[PDB]
């Protein structure tokens, strides 16, 4: 439920605006022109996975508990800070026969950050 | 001890941020939601906490009243029915009154403060498209500065901006032919003329038009098969590879030869079998 | 040709492997899924091709048959000719079983099935239909017959095993027994194969009120008249504005189990629940 | 929805037994004793990323065409093999109070593994 507030500097939810110019899909999107889609950056200790809240906590806990006793396979992973969820967004884009189309594209939206 | 981002349902703690410290410190930050949790566990029970008392117990919210909650513009702090701080939308309203408007979503909003509200509330990429009820077809829809009127597969309109430029193609293979019977330099200038037109035109193949009697005469790129409508005399090329999986959450269709098709997708099959085209014509079943 | 992994409801191929291949490239290594696509493409066109085919266009699977496919332990030949690799778990080798899940299984075999199909863990707890009493049961070997919140039996093993402890380690059983480790209550609760639960902690202080008792840990206490013994339960939840509402021991209707419970906490007296509904 | 059964290399699910005893909760979790928790292992190409079909894709597609052209807080952004779709599962347990419960705990299982 971390939005990212100004230097809590934790896993958090940054906001980015897409320009689908800068992409380069101006081209084939209508509308809209752009969105704000996000990003998660942050990063990942052992306090904030469990208590984060997020739908990873549980098993990102579970694989921690092995990355701490230094399981092999483990001791290499990671631990990032990815989106854990995530909403649509409605398009309106010429299609492959250039026809317009209107259509609802899920998960462009990153609506909740987390560690995993 | 321990202080907190955020009180779910429960009422509880969730989100920690500092260890061994005391509730002022963590209450200084003029943060409206973030709480102080008092006892100090064994990391392992904040994470039992989380599997049985969905949160971490005895929470103390940093903010019973609203003084100095900051919510940014456009949200103020409205006090509960429980008493709790909650930063409610309130965008500026007077400033832009005006009659129904049309939002970029496809819903209508009683005026534009309506939609500005809904903007803030759960949507940040709402606007004004064009004003008055949302309207289905083009007709009377006064689009707005250069915009232009355009409609979607299921008929709905939009004010758009149509790109009126496109670069001389410098290849006869970018070339393209339209269901229209126009060739198309570019997939560039296709779309320019679906834009200005405001209703999809649809490839027909790739090349230049070549005029075909049949299937015959028309070469297809791509895997695709050809079809044909006899009605209009032109042919087409389509991908013919769907598969149609189960599910009676077939909505069955009535096709262009009123045959009522079990699913759009089986309506497809048949035309692409049968190498005649088939385009929906109504909604549900053919009576 | 471009190699994919997956084909799906739809017939077009998702999950790209590496570009510039051959069919018979790919079809190599003998899986089920596995699909090719010859034409090559590496731009967009295969990220709209998502958003627009929902999958790249004309996949070729990579198995027409059975013939060719290891499951490692069945592959049946199915309805539309789409081989898949089905489950068949060594049966042959009695009894109308209780999976650990508490859901019934017709034979050991329907069991080690849905085993294969979902549920990695599964297993039989005991025979005979899933019973909702420890009345009867005949737990395999070692077991104690066991019971949960809403009365399911389960077999399970107890540990007798707890380190002899710390003055303040001890516990205080709502059956008034003063425990000297949450091992020895568990095994005590095992073995007893009902639930205990915690009364307060330190030893087992004889009580006229909760006045008489001190609740560690923001916890309150509420008086079971129905025993005549105090009890610590936490008082901080909140009962929210989906509620399916209640009938408590006080023979009053509370609508959500959580608003029985700020009510008990306010009163002092503990309400456990009666039935589902309302009083009445 | 990708098994790494093998040498693929893609970001695929790796299966894992989780042992209760192992990670001490062989104690309040009466059964089962463990459970097949599996874990996200992979490199993330970006053929695989928009390409995959997971939550993840669109949104990893848009942020990795800003990286393609180096925008500035993308540089040291890697698109991490992590969890996508979570399973949950049914556990015999002890509560805060010892006593004994049957209740389903969210997102124990992955079930699928997604670049992102
Ligand atoms: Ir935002
Ligand atoms: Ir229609
Ligand atoms: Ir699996
Ligand atoms: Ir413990």
């Amino acid at each position: 439920g971390l939005e990212c507030d100004g230097k809590v500097n934790i896993c958090c939810k940054k906001q980015f605006f897409v320009s689908f110019k800068d992409i380069g899909w101006n081209d084939w999107i209508i509308a809209p022109s752009g969105y704000h889609a996000n990003y998660c950056e942050g990063e990942c200790p052992s306090h904030i996975a469990g208590t984060s809240g997020s739908s990873l906590s549980f098993h990102s806990t579970v694989i921690n508990h092995y990355r701490m006793r230094g399981h092999s396979p483990f001791a290499n992973l990671k631990s990032c800070c990815v989106p854990t969820k995530l909403r649509p967004m409605s398009m309106l884009y010429y299609d492959d026969g250039q026809n317009i189309i209107k259509k609802d594209i899920q998960n462009m939206i990153v609506e909740e950050c987390g560690c995993s | 001890g321990n202080c907190w981002l955020r009180q779910a349902k429960n009422g509880r703690c969730q989100v920690l941020y500092k260890t061994e410290l005391s509730k002022e410190e963590c209450c200084s930050t003029g943060r409206l939601s973030t709480s102080w949790t008092e006892e100090d566990v064994n990391d392992n029970t904040l994470f039992k906490w989380m599997i049985f008392n969905g949160g971490a117990p005895n929470c103390i919210p940093c903010k019973e009243t609203c003084e100095n909650v900051d919510c940014g513009p456009g949200k103020k702090c409205r006090m509960n029915k429980k008493n709790k701080p909650r930063c409610v939308c309130a965008p500026d309203c007077s400033n832009i009154t005006k009659g129904p408007v049309c939002g970029l979503d496809g819903k209508t909003y009683r005026n534009e403060c309506a939609l500005l509200k809904a903007r803030c509330k759960e949507q940040p990429e709402l606007e004004v498209q064009y004003q008055g009820r949302c309207k289905k077809t083009c007709r009377d829809v006064f689009c707005p500065g250069s915009s232009t009127c355009v409609v979607d597969q299921t008929n709905n309109a939009y004010c758009v901006t149509c790109n009126r430029i496109c670069p001389e193609p410098a290849s006869s293979e970018q070339y393209l032919c339209g269901n229209d019977g126009v060739t198309y330099s570019s997939a560039c200038h296709l779309r320019k003329a679906t834009c200005l037109l405001g209703r999809s035109i649809g490839l027909a193949y790739e090349g230049k038009c070549i005029k075909a009697k049949s299937c015959e005469d028309i070469q297809c790129t791509g895997g695709k098969k050809c079809l044909w409508d006899f009605k209009v005399g032109r042919g087409r090329c389509s991908l013919c590879d769907e598969l149609c999986p189960d599910s009676k959450s077939d909505e069955p269709v009535c096709a262009s030869d009123n045959a009522t098709y079990a699913s759009e997708c089986a309506m497809k099959e048949a035309a692409c079998s049968s190498g005649v085209l088939l385009e929906v014509k109504h909604s549900g079943s053919c009576n």
